[PDB]
């Protein structure tokens, strides 16, 4: 139908023989070791130019390791496109790689890299009067835009206008093929089905992205300050899309939570041009635009954000627009309000267009904000590698290129975050838990180590420890009643299973502000979702909560961003788990995880004054029977 | 190991003297004893006279005086000398079968033993007869830990193996695997093992026509010198000649060809106690031929390899696809719990990787080591040498394969006082000797190390 293995096709290409490989010739003389049918690229210490080959080996291909002597190789179609969008000379690359490669380049390897360099897109998209349309630098280009649906009968006749092709690039076509070559200017209307028929016939396009064909009109009521928190992932992010001189929109996979609206301002603002914004929900639209759209330079009089329950001014904004997908398009496409500023959003020319997990939303929809306005640019600030909307016709060839990818070292290093600690406390096994072990190998065993009254104690001391730090402590708690049990064995004015938000925000407000209440306990109601509250330490009881995709997004989730800077760990990250009991499985699951997130991580279990803190409630083997009892209700 | 110096002090006084009776194993036996013990025979080797305690205690000054505790009671045990409460007082002499048979291969004596060798055209070259042994021991060592071709074709190693319990293998199934006595064989490199080996045979080569002192006398003449011509032919026993020529088929004679020539003195004779360099169709890359991968990733990087060696390398981790310079496998807590199931515990293995795979890890260790231990005190923090985020997970997985406790030493009484137990605690943390303690008590489990200095301080 419309899926692409080529965009996906990461994950394979590792796997030789030893009779059939042969050891390298260049592997006598030759500073890397390209064991080609493993696919693995070790760059060792001996490697003169492994900061070069460092580079290249990151666009073509993944460096899975980075180890202190020899790196590792992995293979991503993604990077092949990447690295073949990246434009290092194929054989260039293959033959620096054959001579530093000790190992001989790999025949697959070999034509991949070379597939790389050159496909990954031989297309021949055309334009005219710096626009797209249907045409091609190659023949087999202009055939596939001429004999186009949507290329060719969205395309208008006129070969290119310099307004028309300014104008309208059957949609934007920023992300078109060569242009200067033969092709006719295409509509105002309706990418979605140049895209959706390139789809059905499987035509990988060369492609480029023309961003001051981003120009789009005389000058929106855009204020060009920086004011909004600029931090060096993002910036060198824009200084990818923002490419040579001016600002490119590529495709660049933001979180959700690290200022990721952060780089579509600016890059909205340095066009100097009209500009949409488009967030996931409405309702996180004001959340977005609430906190941290009034921190940055925006001022939200301008940026009518819309639900069509919540008609706001439409073709009448003055200046950048922030709305969402279910109004932009959707069966929730309900109340006029919604249509008239998507008759306003084709109405108005639009430079630049900030779009905020496109993914979860069905494309069709954004191929319907890609179906009707023609903007210039888009924004594809994109949260996961592979996604729903990675059809064969990717929103990568639609926005802008890869700028900024699973290689989220370049950047973030450069100064971003901080530092976060990760903890994993072993609590004392003591016989009921084994006994209790014993007798069911269920999964009940579940709250039966969570409860364990030793582990209430290591949370407590991290209570008094952290209200002595004057710190802030989370923890991640889903049962009901030995989380009662610890909450009443603390006595803090506590959030907790089903917490009144009023509650849990005066307790987050006697919280953060207030340093008395200094421990709050997260249920599973934290995610998905709340606003979530600031990490200095997080503890974590529950470890099933799977799939393990979320247990990426909980460490990312209720790890939140933390302006404190008086303890030397700033984002403590904690996992009181009974040892010997069901879940060092999965406790041992969590742990490397993390380290594959990289966050800095620790073991305690010899905790200082243990048993030295107050409200040793519970602590003798009985009472954590009797506790133990008292879960195996629940 | 089985620290075979606890072997000699095990057989009697008699055969010990009786093993002094060639000056070649009174030679021999001196250069294990402490470097105090050395200090003290042979002072008293050649003044032929006894020497009162007081002045070998007012010889040695504080502390090193637990190594004059360390001479005199691994002195005592294995009996070269006889102490005499002559007068109520100590007078120390050798066992004099050792102090001469020692004075007389010092000064050229009667060691023919010793003298047992011959000189002739030595036609064994550095490479020839001991690539055999040391194939001997590539093939054997393959054959008892389970090599891909278990080549040990040594019937009388293989019953020493299985009958010494050498490898946890099913000797009935013909099985070639590590048990506690197996991961111990893979614990002890040359020493150790070259100990441990020679303690089975002896056990197994025990019953009948042992002639022990023969058997150490042969023993000793074939690892003391290269008895080269005239060693198996001339200088060896009946039994000692059976075992020279066991140990020939053994390799430990790298027995020349003909079975009847002098002893091959191969050099596996002389790494047993040598303690030193331990490197050995016509090829054999070297001395890093050898490879594997231990990093920080946990994760195999190998490009250099042996059979026999990824073969013991598979023993602890999974192999799934060799390649040309890799073979497929990643260490896990999964990995070593294929050890784990045979009780190896994770300690022996921890020095093992810090020696072993280092001929692909040498900069690996190398820049692991950096040299920070005089940046130690300076720089607080050691830079990853030795790899501590191993062991951890190790002893965390040992920890999850664990749950039995034991201390040695012995429960201690008589303490009076508080000051001296508080005295003697603080001077214990000092030399550190006291495993726990408890001044309410007023007992605690340990060595007699603070025993002896108290008597000693209390008594001279």
């Amino acid at each position: 139908p419309a899926d692409f293995v080529p965009d996906s096709v990461s994950g394979m290409f590792r796997s030789h023989d030893f009779s059939y490989l042969r050891l390298r010739p260049d592997h006598a003389s030759r500073p890397l070791w390209i064991s080609p049918s493993d696919g693995r690229i070790i760059l060792e210490s001996f490697s003169p130019l492994a900061e070069q080959a460092q580079d290249f080996l990151v666009t073509i291909a993944e460096p899975i390791s980075r180890p202190s002597h020899i790196h590792e190789y992995k293979i991503t179609a993604y990077s092949l496109y990447a690295a073949v969008s990246v434009g290092l000379e194929t054989d260039d690359i293959i033959s620096v790689l054959d001579r530093l490669s000790k190992v001989p380049v790999a025949e697959s390897i070999i034509n991949f890299i070379k597939g790389a360099t050159i496909s990954y897109g031989k297309v021949k998209l055309v334009i005219k009067h710096n626009r797209y349309f249907v045409e091609t630098t190659q023949a087999d280009i202009l055939q596939m835009l001429l004999n186009d649906s949507v290329i060719g009968p969205l395309r208008i006749d006129s070969d290119h206008q310099v307004q028309p092709p300014e104008d309208v690039l059957e949609r934007e076509e920023e992300d078109d093929d060569i242009d200067a070559v033969h092709s006719f200017e295409i509509a105002n209307e309706s990418v979605e089905v140049v895209k959706k028929r390139c789809q059905e016939i499987d035509y990988p396009v060369l492609e480029e992205y023309d961003f001051r064909n981003d120009h789009r009109n005389p000058d929106l009521d855009i204020d060009l300050k920086p004011s909004t928190q600029i931090r060096p992932y993002q910036e060198k992010s824009l200084s990818k899309m923002f490419g040579n001189g001016r600002a490119r929109s590529g495709i660049i996979v933001l979180p959700c939570g690290a200022g990721k609206t952060l780089v579509g301002i600016t890059a909205a603002c340095t066009i100097k041009k009209s500009v949409i914004v488009l967030c996931t929900s409405s309702v996180s639209v004001m959340q977005w635009r609430q906190q941290f759209l009034q921190w940055c330079t925006l001022q939200p009089e301008n940026c009518a954000v819309f639900t069509s329950d919540n008609k706001e001014m439409f073709q009448t904004e003055s200046g950048l627009v922030v709305s969402t997908y279910s109004m932009v398009a959707n069966t929730r496409n309900r109340s006029h309000d919604s249509q008239k500023v998507m008759d306003f959003l084709t109405g108005r020319e639009w430079g630049f267009i900030i779009l905020d997990e496109v993914h979860v939303v069905p494309a069709a929809m954004f191929r319907r904000v890609v179906s009707t306005i023609a903007a210039h640019a888009k924004l594809g600030l994109t949260a996961t590698l592979v996604r729903e909307d990675d059809k064969i016709g990717d929103l990568n060839f639609l926005i802008g290129p890869k700028l900024y990818e699973a290689n989220w070292m370049e950047l973030s290093q450069k100064g971003h975050i901080a530092n976060v600690q990760c903890a994993e406390v072993w609590c004392p096994m003591t016989a009921e838990f084994y006994q209790e072990y014993l007798r069911e190998t269920a999964r009940k065993r579940m709250l039966l180590y969570i409860m364990n009254p030793t582990k209430f104690q290591a949370c407590q001391f991290l209570i008094q420890y952290h209200e002595r730090r004057g710190d802030k402590i989370i923890v991640f708690s889903d049962n009901v009643y030995a989380l009662q049990e610890y909450a009443l064995k603390m006595g803090k004015p506590f959030i907790y299973g089903s917490t009144p938000q009023q509650e849990r925000m005066n307790i987050l407000q006697n919280f953060q502000y207030n340093d008395q209440i200094n421990t709050i306990f997260l249920s599973k109601v934290g995610d998905t979702s709340i606003d979530l509250p600031e990490a200095t330490c997080l503890i974590q009881i529950s470890s099933h909560y799977g799939s393990r995709r979320q247990e990426a997004q909980r460490l990312g989730r209720i790890l939140r961003a933390k302006r404190r800077n008086d303890e030397g760990f700033n984002a403590f990250f904690y996992s009181l788990v009974s040892k010997d009991t069901q879940e060092m499985y999965y406790s041992t699951k969590r742990q490397a995880f993390l380290v594959d997130q990289g966050y800095a991580f620790k073991v305690i279990t010899h905790l200082h004054g243990m048993e030295n803190i107050p409200n040793l409630a519970y602590a003798s083997p009985r009472e954590r029977r009797e506790l133990l009892q008292e879960v195996l209700l629940k | 190991k089985h620290s075979v110096t606890q072997y000699l002090e095990e057989i009697p006084q008699q055969v010990q003297n009786r093993l002094y009776t060639s000056p070649a194993t009174c030679l021999a036996i001196y250069r294990i004893l402490p470097p105090l013990a050395k200090f003290f025979i042979m002072a008293m080797v050649f003044n032929e006279n006894e020497v009162p305690l007081l002045d070998l205690d007012k010889w040695v000054n504080s502390n090193g005086k637990l190594q004059f505790q360390n001479a005199i009671k691994s002195m005592k045990s294995l009996h070269l000398l006889i102490p005499n409460k002559s007068s109520g007082t100590l007078m120390i002499n050798l066992n004099p079968t050792f102090k001469i048979s020692l004075r007389n291969a010092l000064t050229g004596g009667e060691v023919q033993n010793s003298f047992g060798v011959v000189v002739e055209e030595n036609v064994v070259s550095l490479d020839l007869l001991d690539e055999y042994s040391a194939n001997k021991w590539e093939t054997i060592l393959h054959f008892m830990v389970g090599t891909p071709l278990a080549k040990i074709p040594s019937e009388k190693v293989l019953n020493l193996l299985k009958h010494s319990k050498l490898m946890e293998e099913v000797n009935s199934t013909g099985e070639f695997k590590i048990t506690n006595e197996g991961f111990q064989f893979l614990l002890q490199e040359i020493n150790s093992q070259l100990w441990t080996l020679l303690l089975q045979y002896l056990k197994m080569i025990e019953t009948s026509k042992m002639d022990l002192v023969d058997v150490l006398h042969f023993i000793f003449m074939l690892g003391a010198l290269e008895v080269g011509k005239a060693y198996k032919i001339d200088a060896l026993s009946e039994t000692q000649r059976i075992m020279l020529q066991d140990m020939r088929d053994y390799g430990l004679v790298f027995q020349k060809h003909s079975n009847d020539s002098i002893f091959y003195p191969t050099k596996l004779a002389l790494m047993l106690t040598s303690d030193t360099k331990t490197i050995r169709g016509l090829k054999n890359q070297d001395i890093p031929d050898g490879s594997l991968i231990v990093e920080t990733n946990f994760k195999i990087y190998s490009y250099s390899n042996s059979p026999l060696q990824i073969a013991v390398l598979s023993l602890f981790v999974h192999l799934k696809a060799r390649f040309v310079n890799m073979v497929l496998g990643q260490i896990t807590r999964e990995s070593i719990r294929r050890a784990l199931t045979n009780g190896i515990t994770a300690d022996q293995i921890i020095a093992y990787l810090e020696t072993h795979a280092h001929p692909q890890m040498r900069r690996l260790a190398e820049e692991k080591l950096e040299k920070k231990l005089e940046l130690d005190p300076n720089c607080k923090e050691p830079l990853q040498v030795l790899p501590p985020t191993v062991v951890d997970q190790i002893r965390l997985w040992q920890l999850e394969l664990d749950r039995v406790i034991t201390y040695e030493g012995s429960l201690y009484s008589d303490f009076e006082t508080s000051q001296e137990y508080n005295l003697l605690s603080k001077y214990a943390q000092d030399i550190g000797v006291l495993l726990w303690k408890d001044d309410k008590k007023k007992k605690f489990f340990i060595s007699k190390e603070g025993n002896s200095q108290v008597l000693d301080f209390a008594k001279r």
